[PDB]
């Protein structure tokens, strides 16, 4: 039988005889579009990093916010369908704040990641017998870089399908497959913070169409002491020229 | 194909289509434009007057005002235009009630957008074939601001934009004539940058233009047709060549 | 040509779709269900006593024939007999038995078979407007002995048509029966029938659904009803043994 | 061949036309003939009874039916979509108008309250319309006598002398060959049965026919003699024998 | 071209009468056929929608 | 497959006044184990083939009978859960027949609150019918009763019942008895006389081993309630049965 | 192509909703309706398709209507869907007066009542109205007025329009002889000429028509919804020498 | 305090030979005070007139809702309202609110344009239709006016002969009432014309 994918494709709630339903597997293909992202974790500091897809020379590129704050000790990224993000994160923070009421403490990081993943699952029944709120499972594949006392510095990969993972060095989006092999072979368990910011500003170079500058990229780094901050342009340009001064020698 | 009917369902690529098909409907509609300097923000729109019986004192003016310190333009189709405004200005006015400080513009555009990203969620509802441009300052601040909405439910900040018909001519015209790190610094200059941005596509008419500007102190004004003919004709001297 | 453009171009699976002939077909396909038992009832009037008869087949021996019956005592003074499958007879029977009641709770007396055929038929219309429910594949008969009208028979079909006959039958075998009492009435020109006793009027109606039916009947293959003022009930088996002795 | 703009109602075709209404109006033209014409001092409403079998008492069900004392009706087409209609029409006199105006309504405001009971069922799928038609006919005291038609679409063409059903145009061809301006009721009544002798087959007696009138008050039908002003009904169904002599006068 | 039937139709009256020629009258009725009987041909519905 | 159009849905009628989705459910009962119920002079006895797919299953605690409030039982043959969905409506309403009337629900009035429910599924469109045919009987004021339930909504009163794939067989050995014994079996030979049958009805499935189950309700031996079996009673009934057929 | 015609929320790739445009050919079946804007009082007009002899075409106005003593309408489209949104309009104007105690302006309800016709071209499995209108009003802010509303929801203000059938010429004939002053009695003698010259028949009787007039023309200023009866169009009709 | 005994207003109606007469008072204010010389407590809808008493909100609020309606019944039926329906409408348009009601003594007056007849009536706050023919009243001072109107009204009266027996019935009463009487107003009605007169009395 050859008409297994041709007909069982479009309705969400149709098992195909191979066991699988497709309209979720296509949602996974969405975030393969968009602009890439990286997350590296450390005993000393978590770090992210993105491109920006310079589209026109007159836009004000502080606006498209592939990276956000979500709480004082958590921060996100996303390499997917845009508008379906701002329906996500205005829930995800809302738990962390709500949690600061019902329990008066900086929430853990995974529980937040479990509240999201119990939201995209609303093309169906959620955990507590809920019914439905949508029919368009959406591509906003996240990276939740955070800190909490039990287990230190973490990141995750939260996908629409619900299931997630505690990756240590991830890279999602269009430049993944060329990267996630490159980060496969250059992740010790004993790196620094700044032995990573330069790294993630080397893979990003080779993988992206244009050349690398401050304008077409940025990054962030939380810390248990300072918090989520999105670095500055002239600060980033410090690291870029620093790299070249390391390459030639 | 089959995947190009509804909103709920995806391609085997990732593309969701209907939203992409609305934006084709934008481009079956008249232009618009928005420029900002430092002490001014402006807006333009090529209208028509192609009929004589039609009374002209209530001319079809793309512009609408949400509050004193805010204006709007649109594109696409106008049966929907009247809606978003009629919910937008409601929301600005149900804000200062609830807060007695008027809208940070970034609060407004996240409600014109928000009404588009609910009408792209569920089948049984249609999107808006529309695409806006905002222009207005905050209260007690000088920084001139401008966004655009879009039926995908997204929005971005722009120093200069042109949407509607033949925009793919006007943008690159504005990629030269502008420079982010030295804007126009006078309320005349943005207009001249703005008028000759229309003159590429507008059969050298001058009755076929509307300009409306905005400034602090809750200021807005529409300009005079005779105040354009001298902002028009003096350019033509400058291409006597 | 009749249903060729029907069976091909839809018009035979939605209820609420007309054909360009005007005909909707679903309800016109319901009636084929009425004959899915090969069963054939009857009803006639009296001076004050009404009767209805039905076969009661002889399937495999394991049944308990006390319960196989298509005669449902609805309320007092009322009764009914169905033509169609059993399950689609109950839901009509029960939607009624809780309808004569509330009337008597809300208007102070018992409904006749007039209203009870106008009410239940004012519903099967509705279910051929909306898609609430497939129209019940039946055609059902009512009986009563009213105070203001005397005996009375009525009839109801899945569209909503209802008329109070003088005498009638139904099933796969109407033409054979119906002639074997249509010709009887033009003899005498009496809408009712003589033989005052509800007893003696049965044996009239039996024998007419023997000669024109096609075979001979025992006591077990039948089940029979009757309506008399203050009551409605069913019967015993001797009424035929006190027929053939006389003949 | 089919049309793919006819299996549903909310769909326009390039000629700017809708699907199922056009076929409902054919469901009636296939139906029996019924009519009603007009006069100076009354209105008549007629049809026949094509009794299916001989054993069906053709008296336990009335094509004609009363809505108010001054207003009566008749259909042509489908039946069950009549007695389900009127049972929610006469109410609306007793619900929307009467109780907040004291008195029964005019003849046209009744129609507006029928035709939206007719149009509620042609605006959403999951509803076949009423494959019927109607001829409402009555009277009131500022616009006078009247006659009115009501189609399944919700439109109500008025009229003077008209018929519907299969035997329509043969009849409508005949009316103006016999209709006038100053006609009187008992002159307008034998017309409206010799109109029906052509569109018929077989028997033509009181037990295969029934009709109505409108006129001056019929207080003998009223019941509560003793009031000076409550003049009783204005609508009476002519019995068999009251018809069954006129034919022998013809 | 309807006229081509008219000028034909006029003479047809004279044929029926066996006259050979005509006058204005034999035209003034022709219009009664092609025009009025086009309006009295297919305007014979009453059911319509404004 | 007479109609390729009139099967994709429910709530339709074929040109031959039929609806076929019911006529396909019935072919899901046939692919199910055998189950019976005998009527007796005092009460009833039920039974079933309880197949075993492996050696690993625990015996006598993957039971299949479901006992309604103390005086009626229900056994399945078909798709089990649609069954167990069904008693779990019959086990609740009967209470709602008790708390208004205070009597235990009779048997017929328990049927019409099932046989009228099932018929509801076979007239809407957004649902599926049931793939069961459950037997149920018991005891009440006016004697015993026993019925069959069938996904068309029908139910009829039976002296003997059998379903599943052993239909054509057990509809014989229950015809014999009702010729020998019109006078009503007692409730201590029917039982072993049931075991005779399920060991005869197995032989469509001589491949695989299995397990036998019984449940029984009659006034004399039980005082008018529902109950399983245990001990010498069934063990002898086993010993009775496979004896006679060897 | 894969046919995008079946719901009014489908958006063909070129961006155009088909099932709206269809309505805008469901209007051509209608019966013409005209209104000219004078300098001292608007005129309206109309024409009917079905005019058989034995039906009371004397009192029954089917197209022309009122909304209050200031405003009038002339319909062109389906008739089942005119009562629905001309009672609503009446019910809107009063429920403005009732709670601001001054009369309704035209630009409000036309703005409103057209957004209603947009609330159905967007959501649900609903249909868009097959309707159009020709409003005719007065108000302090602008005085005399003329307006128009498609079956989409888009409206525009005008000086003289025909809707319905054969507007193509009936605009063309109109726009090349409409002077800009056009005293009221000089407007009527234009409107008949358009219908006289655009229609299909040749009779243009008194029964087929109705044309009304708004008038400020009285002293002690106020408005007058003057509708004309059969007896005086005849005076209008003989006077022209048809 | 009662709602009915706050502001203060008195109205009168009276039948006559092809003429009627209706009048009201103009005082208005809080308890033990007065604010306005000028509040036309009486209204008209079509040829049919109406007059209200009691609480001023439910005066001003009944004007509007009845005005919301008769401007539909004219548009819808192409005919004005006549009284003998209107008098029923005010019953059922008040009896819907049997609980949380209005606090009014209404009146009504008008001619029936078919039979040239006169007509009046009165009501209570939940719709009891009183159909007296000679006269009917309402207000705070009803008990101070059923006496000094009974003895003064004969049957079969003439307009100005009927006029001056309203005013004196209206003046000698309101001058005794405690919460009324800063200027009055009267209407005399015939089949085809109407006129308004005011009247003279005290002041503060």
């Amino acid at each position: 039988m050859f008409l297994t994918r041709s007909e069982y494709d479009r309705g969400v709630s149709t098992f195909s005889p191979e066991g699988r339903l497709f309209q979720v597997e296509y949602s996974l293909e969405a975030i393969k579009l968009g602009s890439t992202a990286i997350g590296i974790a450390t005993k000393e500091g978590v770090v992210l990093g993105v491109e920006k897809r310079a589209t026109s020379p007159l836009l004000e590129s502080d606006s498209i916010e592939k990276i956000v704050e979500i709480d004082r000790h958590i921060g996100c990224a996303m390499s997917g369908l845009t508008a379906d993000a701002r329906s996500m994160i205005e829930h995800a923070r809302t738990a962390a704040v709500t949690h600061n009421l019902y329990y008066d403490e900086d929430i853990n990081v995974e529980s937040l990641t479990q509240s999201v993943c119990d939201l995209a699952l609303r093309f169906g029944e959620g955990a507590s017998g809920e019914e439905r709120l949508m029919s368009r499972p959406f591509g906003v594949a996240l990276l939740i870089a955070g800190h909490d006392a039990d287990d230190g510095y973490q990141l995750f990969h939260a996908e629409p399908s619900g299931t997630f993972y505690r990756y240590n060095a991830k890279a999602i989006g269009s430049g993944s497959e060329g990267a996630q092999a490159e980060l496969l072979n250059e992740w010790h368990s004993s790196l620094t913070l700044k032995e990573a910011e330069l790294l993630v500003l080397k893979i990003l170079k080779q993988v992206m169409e244009e050349k690398l500058d401050e304008n077409n990229a940025q990054l962030s780094c939380i810390t248990k002491q300072d918090g989520f901050k999105i670095y500055d342009n002239e600060k980033t340009a410090e690291l870029i020229k620093e790299l070249k001064e390391k390459e030639a020698a | 194909s089959g995947y190009d009917r509804a909103l709920s369902i995806f391609s085997p690529d990732g593309h969701i289509f209907q939203v992409e098909y609305a934006l084709e409907a934008v481009k079956r509609g008249t232009c618009a434009v928005g420029v900002k300097g430092k002490n001014c923000v402006v807006l333009g729109c090529e209208r028509r007057s192609t009929l004589k019986l039609q009374d002209t004192r209530i001319t079809p003016s793309k512009v609408s005002k949400i509050d004193s310190h805010v204006v709007l333009s649109f594109s696409g189709l106008n049966a929907d235009s009247r809606i978003l405004i009629e919910k937008a200005r409601v929301e600005a006015q149900s804000h200062r009630l609830t807060l007695e400080d008027p809208v940070t513009v970034e609060y407004l555009t996240r409600y014109v957008a928000g009404v588009q990203q609910r009408y792209t969620q569920s089948g049984g509802v249609r999107p808006f074939g529309v695409s806006t441009l905002i222009a207005g300052f905050d209260p007690r601040d000088d920084e001139p601001k401008l966004y655009q909405t879009e039926p995908s439910g997204i929005y971005s900040s722009w120093s200069a934009q042109t949407i509607g018909r033949n925009s793919k001519t006007v943008r690159e015209f504005l990629e030269k004539n502008y420079d982010r790190k030295e804007p126009p610094a006078t309320v005349e200059e943005c207009v001249k940058l703005t008028v000759r941005s229309l003159l590429e596509v507008v059969q050298t008419g001058a009755k076929n233009i509307e300009i409306t500007v905005v400034k602090p102190d809750s200021d807005i004004v529409a300009l005079s047709s005779e105040e354009i003919n001298q902002y028009v004709t003096q350019i033509e001297q400058e291409k006597q060549e | 040509s009749g249903a060729a453009a029907a069976s091909a171009a839809g018009y035979d699976r939605h209820i609420t779709i007309f054909s360009p002939e005007g005909r909707l077909y679903q309800v016109e396909y319901a009636f084929k269900a009425t004959n899915q038992t090969n069963i054939n009832s009857l009803a006639v009037r009296g001076k004050d006593c009404t009767v209805v008869i039905s076969q009661k087949k002889v399937p495999d021996k394991l049944l308990d024939p006390t319960t196989v019956s298509y005669i449902f005592c609805i309320s007092r003074t009322i009764g009914m007999v169905v033509n169609g499958p059993i399950p689609d007879a109950r839901n009509a029977a029960l939607r009624a038995k809780a309808e004569a009641a509330e009337f008597r709770y809300k208007y102070g007396y018992d409904m006749p078979c007039d209203v009870l055929a106008k009410r239940m038929a004012n519903l099967s219309q509705i279910y051929t407007q909306r898609a609430y429910m497939r129209p019940l594949g039946v055609i059902l008969t009512f009986v009563s002995v009213d105070e203001e009208l005397g005996p009375s028979i009525y009839k109801t079909d899945p569209a909503g048509y209802y008329v109070g006959y003088k005498a009638t039958a139904t099933g796969p075998k109407q033409q054979e029966i119906t002639t074997n009492l249509e010709n009887h009435f033009k003899k005498s020109k009496i809408d009712h029938i003589n033989e005052e006793s509800w007893e003696k009027v049965v044996e009239f109606a039996i024998t007419h659904m023997i000669d024109a039916l096609g075979t001979e009947f025992s006591k077990n293959d039948l089940e029979v009803g009757v309506a008399t003022k203050d009551k409605f009930f069913t019967l015993s088996a001797e009424n035929i043994e006190e027929r053939l002795v006389a003949i | 061949m089919t049309d793919r703009y006819s299996f549903s109602l909310t769909t326009f075709s390039p000629s700017g036309k809708l699907g199922q209404i056009d076929y409902a109006l054919t469901a009636v033209k296939q139906g029996v003939t019924s009519l009603g014409i007009k006069a100076t001092n009354g209105v008549v409403i007629a049809t026949e009874k094509k009794s299916s079998s001989p054993l069906a008492m053709s008296e336990t069900l009335s094509k004609v039916s009363l809505l108010t004392p001054d207003i009566g009706a008749v259909y042509s087409g489908m039946g069950p979509d009549y007695r389900v209609l009127v049972d929610k029409s006469r109410k609306v006199a007793h619900t929307s108008y009467k109780r907040i105006y004291g008195e029964y309504p005019p003849t046209k405001l009744l129609v507006s309250e029928v035709a939206k009971i007719m149009q509620e069922a042609t605006q959403s799928g999951g509803v076949r319309p009423f494959g019927v038609s109607l001829l409402i006919a009555g009277h009131d005291e500022f616009n006078g006598f009247s006659l009115y038609q009501v189609d399944p679409s919700g439109s109500y063409f008025p009229w003077k002398a008209t018929a519907i059903g299969k035997g329509s145009v043969a009849a409508k061809t005949f009316l103006e060959k016999r209709w006038n301006d100053e006609l009187e009721l008992e002159d307008a009544i034998h017309i409206a049965l010799l109109t029906l002798k052509e569109s018929v087959e077989g028997e033509f007696n009181g037990d295969t026919i029934e009709l109505a009138i409108i006129g001056d008050e019929n207080p003998d039908l009223l019941g509560y003699t003793g009031i000076p002003t409550d003049k009783g009904p204005r609508f009476r169904k002519l019995t068999s024998q009251e018809i069954n002599d006129r034919l022998e006068a013809l | 071209a309807d006229v081509k039937g008219v000028c034909t139709e006029a003479g047809m009256y004279a044929l029926r009468e066996r006259r050979i020629h005509v006058t204005q009258e034999d035209f003034e009725l022709a219009v009664g056929k092609v025009m009025n009987k086009n309006q009295e041909t297919a305007i014979s519905v009453a059911k319509l929608f404004k | 497959s007479i109609g390729t159009g009139y099967d994709l849905s429910n709530s339709v009628f074929s040109p031959d006044g039929r609806n076929f989705q019911v006529e396909y459910a019935v072919k899901a009962v046939e692919n199910g184990t055998t189950s019976i119920g005998i009527k007796c002079n005092d009460g009833v006895v039920f039974a079933v083939e309880k197949l075993i797919t492996s050696k690993l299953l625990v015996p006598q605690k993957n039971v299949k009978i479901q006992v309604v409030d103390r005086h009626i039982g229900c056994v399945y043959s078909g798709l089990i859960p649609d069954g167990r969905h069904l008693v779990n409506r019959g086990r609740e309403e009967a209470a709602s027949f008790k708390k208004l009337y205070k009597t235990p629900i009779p048997i017929p009035a328990f049927a019409d609150r099932l046989g009228q429910y099932v018929q509801a599924h076979t007239l809407y469109n957004s649902v599926r019918p049931f793939g069961v045919s459950t037997i149920f009987g018991g005891v009440d004021k006016n004697g015993a009763h026993l019925y069959m339930l069938e996904p068309s909504g029908s139910y009829w009163g039976y002296k003997g019942a059998a379903t599943g794939k052993g239909r054509q067989s057990a509809k014989a050995e229950l015809e014999k008895l009702v010729d020998h014994h019109p006078e009503g079996l007692s409730a201590r030979e029917a039982v072993k006389q049931a075991a005779k049958i399920i060991y005869l009805a197995h032989e469509d499935n001589k491949e695989k081993d299995f397990e036998l189950e019984i449940s029984w309700c009659s006034l004399s031996e039980t005082n008018g309630l529902h109950k399983f079996v245990k001990g010498d009673l069934l063990q002898e009934a086993i010993d009775f049965a496979q004896k006679e057929i060897n | 192509s894969r046919r995008y015609d079946s719901r009014t929320t489908i958006f063909s790739p070129e961006g155009r909703l088909y099932q709206v445009e269809y309505a805008l050919e469901s209007i051509s079946h209608a019966g013409t309706a005209i209104g000219i804007m004078a300098s001292d009082g608007i005129v309206l007009a109309a024409e009917r398709k079905v005019t058989s002899t034995l039906l009371e075409q004397d009192t029954s106005t089917e197209k022309l209507y009122k909304l209050n003593d200031k405003i009038a309408v002339a319909v062109a489209g389906l008739t089942a869907d005119a009562e629905i949104l001309i009672n609503t309009a009446r019910i809107h104007a009063q429920n403005y007066l009732k709670t601001y105690n001054e009369d309704i302006p035209v630009e409000i309800l036309v703005r409103r009542l057209s957004d209603i016709k947009q609330g159905y071209t967007q959501h649900g499995g609903l249909r868009p109205f097959g309707v159009s209108f020709i409003y005719a009003g007065y108000d302090d802010r602008y005085g005399y007025q003329l307006y128009t509303s498609n079956p989409s929801g888009n409206y525009t203000g005008w000086k003289a329009i025909s809707v319905g059938a054969n507007t193509s010429a009936a605009q063309t004939l109109l726009q090349m002889d409409y002077k800009d002053d056009m005293k009221v009695d000089d407007a009527i003698e234009l409107a008949l000429k358009t219908l006289s010259k655009t229609t299909d028949s040749s009779a243009l009787t008194y029964d087929r028509l109705e044309f009304a007039t708004i008038r400020k023309g009285a002293n002690d200023g106020e408005v007058y919804q003057k509708i004309f009866k059969p007896q005086e169009i005849k005076d209008i009709l003989v006077k022209t020498g048809i | 305090s009662d709602p009915s005994s706050i502001n203060g207003g008195i109205v009168v109606a009276m039948t006559g030979k092809d003429c009627v007469a209706i009048a009201c008072d103009l005082r208005l204010g809080s308890q033990s005070l007065g604010v306005s010389n000028k509040f036309e407590k009486i209204f008209h809808y079509g040829h049919v007139f109406l007059g209200i008493t009691g609480l001023a909100t439910d005066v001003t609020t009944l004007n509007e809702m009845f005005r919301y309606k008769t401007n539909l019944y004219k548009l819808k039926e192409e005919r004005a309202i006549e009284p003998e329906t209107f008098t029923q409408l005010v019953s059922s348009s008040l009896y819907e609110r049997r609980f949380g009601p209005y606090f009014v003594g209404p009146v009504v007056a008008g001619i029936n344009s078919k039979s040239g007849k006169p007509f009046i009536a009165g009501f209570d706050l939940i719709g009891c239709i009183d159909e007296a023919k000679d006269f009917i009243v309402s207000g705070t001072a009803s008990d101070q006016l059923f006496g000094m109107c009974e003895s003064l009204y004969e049957p079969n009266l003439e307009p100005e002969d009927l006029f001056e027996t309203i005013s004196q019935a209206l003046l000698n009463a309101a001058d005794r009432d405690a919460l009324s009487g800063w200027g009055a107003v009267v209407y005399i009605i015939k089949k085809d014309e109407v006129v308004k007169r005011y009247l003279k009395m005290r002041q503060d």
